[PDB]
């Protein structure tokens, strides 16, 4: 099994800032700009009334190959609704499918 | 009330998850081959089971899961009814009970192994996942094999009961009638009837005179979702266990008269759910799991 | 008063910044890569999505199977 760091792209960093943002406003997610390649962002889950956040950073892998990188953030008998790591991994994804194509 | 029960009222379940460790979890909306698959490719049991739409985790699909399918697949396809194996999970779930419905059973990472041991005793389960009420994350699928691993190392051999030195016979810990078994001839689609109908996660293999020549478990069976079979299930299971011809010394086996110690030493240094019991002949006269062993510490 | 001017470095987010050697691409199965996601190649409609994650002491590396 090969694992990959988060998803690359050979599309214009600008291009790739202006629909991720795009993406998040569809979405109906609060983020911040920390700087014109990082953001932080958050969310209030639909069915639980939680939040999740996360952070969004792109990086330059070579001349024409950018990453995008997700990390999830660290807030502060039958399991109530919720799980911080599997919502992390599904705004990745509702992202990831709302702001870019195979 | 023994040195076990004071060392499980004692300790978290969290003592007992490892540095690192690997889990695996399900959105319910997969489809059930893909599921089984990810069981084998990954080298794992079980896997918690997440319902999107619920934004919860509502099960586990285990070997007992593919068993009951590959049954009712089998069955089907006589009759020319061709769905589970484009079931997603959810769709499987719905049929087998549904109001019958059953909640998941997990646990806190801070509740006592007391508390384990009765939750996998009362619910008649072998997998708990040990789920961190403030992040609501699993951290760890707890089993009997740890916990009575955990055990042997951590409890100094003496301060030492009197149980300890009697026999499995004085104390009736195992099965010793009514035994599932199979032949070395047996097909596969028998063997899968045989485990759905008594709930047991393993079957001795036996010869003409009723000496275990190999056992039939639930490890055989997940390698069918490797391999693409689904097929070939009208083989013997003999044949279905030339997968492991190579690297198999033969059936770890215990006698009547061996201490609880010597038995439980057995277990965990083979890192086995069971040991078949055998006489003077190997003639199968039941079995001692790693369920009896845990259920007889927690109650003596 | 005099009109005023202003100087904007402009060029320091130019390029979004090389990945430090410390963070690897990719992983073999087969630190601090804590929280950070990974994935396996897209293969027949299933995306498998994961993460490290740290609760006390302990580790938890938790693989998400999920279809598109
Ligand atoms: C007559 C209709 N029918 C045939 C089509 C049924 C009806 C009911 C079931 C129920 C199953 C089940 O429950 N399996 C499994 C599993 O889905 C469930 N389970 C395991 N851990 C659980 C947990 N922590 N919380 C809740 N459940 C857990 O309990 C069953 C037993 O599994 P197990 O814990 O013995 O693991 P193992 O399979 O030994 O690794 C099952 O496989 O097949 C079924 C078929
Ligand atoms: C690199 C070499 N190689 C490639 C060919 C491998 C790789 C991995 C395995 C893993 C095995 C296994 O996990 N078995 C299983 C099983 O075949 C065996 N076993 C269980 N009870 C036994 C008994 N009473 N007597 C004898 N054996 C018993 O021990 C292993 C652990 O099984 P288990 O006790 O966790 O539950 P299960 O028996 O699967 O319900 C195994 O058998 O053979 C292997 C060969
Ligand atoms: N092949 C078998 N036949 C009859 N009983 C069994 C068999 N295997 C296990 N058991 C018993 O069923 C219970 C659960 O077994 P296990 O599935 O190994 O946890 C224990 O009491 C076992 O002794």
């Amino acid at each position: 099994m090969a694992w990959h760091l988060g998803i690359r792209s050979q599309s214009r960093p600008n291009d790739i800032m202006a629909e991720v943002c795009r993406a998040i406003k569809q979405l109906d997610y609060e983020w911040k700009v920390v700087n014109p390649y990082y953001l932080r962002v958050r969310r209030k889950n639909p069915v639980t009334s939680t939040f999740s956040k996360m952070s969004l950073q792109l990086y330059q892998v070579d001349s024409r190959t950018y990453l995008l990188d997700f990390r999830s953030i660290d807030d502060e008998v039958a399991p109530r609704p919720g799980s911080h790591t599997i919502e992390f991994f599904e705004m990745c994804a509702n992202l990831i499918k709302n702001s870019c194509t195979v | 009330s023994s040195v076990y029960t004071t060392f499980m009222k004692s300790h978290r379940c969290y003592d007992l998850i490892p540095t690192s460790s690997k889990l695996v979890v399900f959105d319910t909306s997969l489809q059930v081959k893909k599921a089984f698959f990810a069981l084998v490719t990954n080298g794992v049991r079980a896997a918690p089971l997440w319902d999107s739409k619920k934004q919860s985790f509502v099960g586990m699909l285990t070997i007992t899961d593919f068993i009951n399918i590959l049954h009712r697949y089998y069955k089907s396809a006589l009759v020319q009814i061709y769905e589970l194996e484009e079931h997603k999970i959810e769709t499987w779930r719905e049929v087998y009970l549904q109001d019958s419905f059953k909640p998941l059973v997990c646990i806190s990472p801070n509740a006592s192994l007391f508390d384990a041991v009765s939750s996998l005793i009362r619910n008649k389960i072998h997998r708990l996942p040990v789920i961190d009420p403030e992040s609501g994350n699993t951290l760890y699928i707890l089993t009997h094999k740890r916990i009575l691993k955990f055990l042997k190392l951590f409890i100094t051999e003496f301060p030492k009961p009197e149980f300890m030195s009697k026999s499995l016979e004085e104390l009736q810990i195992g099965t010793y009638a009514n035994i599932a078994m199979v032949r070395t001839t047996t097909p596969v689609y028998v063997a899968l009837g045989i485990f759905v109908q008594h709930r047991v996660s393993a079957l001795p293999v036996v010869d003409e005179k009723g000496r275990v020549v190999d056992i039939y478990s639930k490890f055989d069976v997940i390698n069918l979702a490797a391999e693409k079979t689904y097929n070939n299930l009208d083989v013997s299971v003999t044949k279905a266990l030339q997968h492991r011809s190579h690297y198999f010394e033969g059936v770890l086996k215990c006698y009547l008269h061996e201490t609880l110690e010597a038995i439980i030493n057995r277990l965990v240094e083979a890192e086995v759910h069971r040991l078949v019991v055998v006489d003077e002949h190997d003639v199968v006269k039941g079995i001692v799991s790693l369920s009896d062993i845990l259920q007889a510490l927690v109650l003596t | 008063g005099q009109e005023m001017y202003a100087f904007r470095s402009e060029e320091r987010f130019k390029s979004p910044p090389i990945l430090p050697p410390h963070l690897l691409q990719v992983i073999l199965n087969k630190h601090v890569m804590l929280n950070h996601l990974y994935a396996l190649s897209i293969k027949d409609s299933v995306m498998v999505l994961s993460a490290t994650h740290r609760y006390k002491k302990k580790y938890v590396t938790t693989l998400l199977y999920k279809p598109i």
